């Protein structure tokens, strides 16, 4: 059974500005099989009620999903995306960096 | 609008 | 401009956990307009763009019937494919289908598609002729034989050249505010020190639609492809897309590097540099 590990990007809808409401996105793409678990984290803890897109896929058949929630960035609050997939032996945590 | 016929493999 | 309408379908088996989940979505270009999920409480084709909302009850009933029937055909297909590949009933497997049409300005068919994948691998594809098939393996050849006997290609050709393009034309008109608007990228360059010896230059493209874009770095006019980190184009969530390209720049070289951006919403390609 082939497997393709996800590419993961965590980023905002708009360039971050401390204290202004935005959206935190985690885009997972390029993966197979389609089973995947994605959490968004605030200071290491899971954010509740995160929404996600309906499963779709690219020209090369690999899947993609967008997970997203509203957030208001600050200087001190840390955000991240945590992904599990069969290709990963442990969950992968990608930290939000406002410069990426 | 979608293709409407059912086609089995 | 040129445009496309594509329908995507995925069934994923879950033995011992009920029947395979079926999800299908439709797009015009990079705009989602319909979805169906068999795990919804009341599965129905549902609107996802404002311009499809005007379709009347007959549209939604018909489309929902098609989707429900495809979920059932996919479940039969997943059972068949276990046979074809000599597989057990115990594992989860995946069946994918994409079909649709690409048109130019006048709306005539430029290319059609109808293709399938099993467990993430190409299985069978309608060729560009819309009359013959490419089968990936000896299992898919069994499907090919059945579809040749039943003249399936002819049925697909009739839809792809006719109805597919006529729906796309209707949707483009009803959605002309958005589907026929390109939003150009908002572009800038940022600088990120790494050490005393080097820094990253990152060229950003934000807020663009459609998704297609080219973003590259040159140094002294030479493409830096091998040395560029180019992220996959990603959805912002407001219809638009984002992308960036980054290079590691030795101290003092910054003005030798230029970022180049091409997008349909730009009448001419852009060149940008770091501005300290």
């Amino acid at each position: 059974m082939i497997q393709r590990t996800p590419k993961i990007q965590v980023y905002s809808r708009h360039p971050a500005e401390n204290g202004k409401s935005n959206f935190l996105n985690c885009y997972v793409s390029g993966f197979h099989p389609s089973d995947i678990e994605v959490d968004l984290l605030k200071n290491g803890e899971r954010i509740e009620k995160v929404e996600h897109s309906d499963l779709s896929f690219s020209k090369d058949w690999s899947f993609y999903l967008l997970y997203y929630t509203e957030f208001t960035p600050t200087e001190k609050d840390e955000y991240a995306c945590r992904v599990n997939h069969v290709t990963l032996s442990q969950p992968k945590i990608v930290k939000w960096d406002r410069d990426m | 609008g979608r293709f409407a016929a059912a086609i089995a493999k | 401009g040129s445009h496309s309408m594509r329908y995507f379908h995925t069934s994923v088996s879950r033995p011992g956990r009920g029947e395979p989940r079926f999800i299908t979505v439709g797009y015009v270009d990079d705009t989602l307009f319909v979805r169906f999920d068999s795990d919804a409480a009341s599965p129905r084709e549902e609107p996802r763009a404002p311009w499809i909302e005007q379709e009347g009850p007959e549209y939604w009933d018909r489309e929902t019937q098609i989707c429900k029937a495809k979920a059932q055909t996919d479940r039969e297909d997943l059972r068949t494919l276990l046979r074809y590949y000599n597989q057990s009933e115990a594992g989860s497997h995946t069946l994918q289908n994409m079909y649709g049409c690409d048109v130019g300005p006048d709306g005539r068919l430029l290319r059609g598609y109808h293709q399938h994948a099993y467990d993430g691998k190409d299985y069978i594809a309608l060729n560009e002729d819309l009359s013959s098939w490419t089968a990936a393996d000896t299992a898919a050849q069994i499907t090919q034989r059945k579809w040749e006997a039943a003249r399936v290609a002819e049925q697909l050709r009739a839809y792809l050249e006719g109805e597919c393009v006529e729906w796309l034309r209707r949707y483009l008109e009803n959605g002309k505010e958005t589907l026929q608007r390109a939003d150009p990228p908002k572009t800038h360059v940022t600088h990120h020190p790494i050490s005393d010896h080097e820094a990253t230059l990152r060229c950003w493209a934000l807020g663009f639609y459609p998704a297609e874009i080219t973003l590259t770095w040159q140094r002294d006019g030479e493409d830096q492809t091998q040395d560029t980190e180019l992220v996959e184009t990603r959805p912002a969530g407001d219809r638009t897309f984002q992308k960036w390209a980054a290079v590691v720049v030795p101290s003092g070289e910054e003005q030798r590097y230029t970022c180049h951006v091409q997008h349909e919403g730009l009448p001419k390609p852009l060149t940008l540099r770091w501005e300290p």
